[PDB]
């Protein structure tokens, strides 16, 4: 995260830490906690990952100082790609994993909210980016998870600012037109939570950027409301 | 949470 300052224990406790054990154990992503056995997170987050057995999901996490050997976590049973998913940038930038075990809910680690197909029209206006990731482009993955308070903007807008990509209305774009204040290299598979009516809305996936925080260079997220009925297909299944 | 995810 650039730009932001250092989260308090229990502010996000839909946000995991993903690492994977191979060649040796590291961070890998951001994602969140939407059900017991189901973490929502980027496609692009396993490029090369070519089984769910080398990752760790870590749940109730401030400082990844708090993660040694004997630190809990959760198996991977499945990776579920979204099957049009090709890259970032192209969009249906979605995972999910299934979770070998359920995460019991408490005040460290709870869900947030998918948003709502009626809530496809509502104006946020209180959105934040979280995550571990790079506060400047060459970095280092941070011990605190950290916060930031983003504007979203239009999909009018993020085309004229992206010229040469398709900007769909399955993205959603945030940040500031002089820059200064997104996420950055570590934080993507994280979430861009809105609050709205004081319940916490899964608004936003973190996908891709130009560089991050550049002066008219969006952040651009995947748009969770038009992925609602593909994550309760596999959620929900049978 | 008016979207709802089955246990
Ligand atoms: C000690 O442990 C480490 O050092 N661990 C570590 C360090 C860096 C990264 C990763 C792990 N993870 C991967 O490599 C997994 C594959 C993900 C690839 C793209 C990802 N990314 C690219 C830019 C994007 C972005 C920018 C601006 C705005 C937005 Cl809305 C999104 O954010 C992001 O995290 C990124 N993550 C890392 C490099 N790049």
């Amino acid at each position: 995260i650039v730009g932001g300052t250092a989260s308090v224990r229990g502010e996000w406790p839909w946000q995991v830490t993903l690492h994977t054990t191979s060649p040796t154990q590291r961070h890998l992503c951001g994602g969140s906690i939407i059900g017991n056995q189901w973490i929502l997170t980027a496609a692009h987050c396993f490029y090369g990952v070519e089984s769910p057995k080398i990752l760790r999901v870590y749940s109730g996490i401030l400082n990844q100082s708090e993660i040694k050997e004997d630190t809990s976590f959760f198996g991977v049973q499945e990776i579920i790609i979204h099957d049009q998913y090709k890259m970032a940038e192209s969009g249906y930038d979605i995972a999910l994993l299934k979770l070998e075990t359920t995460v019991g809910y408490g005040d460290s680690q709870r869900p947030i909210c998918l948003p709502s197909k009626g809530d496809r029209n509502v104006i946020y206006t209180d959105c934040w980016v979280t995550g571990w990731g790079y506060r400047k482009l060459r970095d280092k993955i941070q011990n605190t998870l950290q916060k930031a308070k983003i504007p979203l903007v239009t999909n009018e807008e993020c085309q004229k600012r992206y010229r040469g990509h398709k900007i769909t209305h399955k993205m959603i774009c945030a940040g500031y037109r002089e820059g200064g204040k997104d996420a950055c290299k570590g934080d993507s598979g994280g979430p861009l939570s809105c609050k709205h009516n004081e319940v916490w809305h899964l608004v936003g996936i973190t996908s891709w950027g130009e560089g991050c925080a550049q002066r008219e260079r969006p952040g651009v997220y995947t748009n969770v409301v038009e992925y609602v009925d593909w994550i309760l297909e596999k959620t929900q299944a049978v | 949470c008016t979207t709802k995810i089955k246990p």
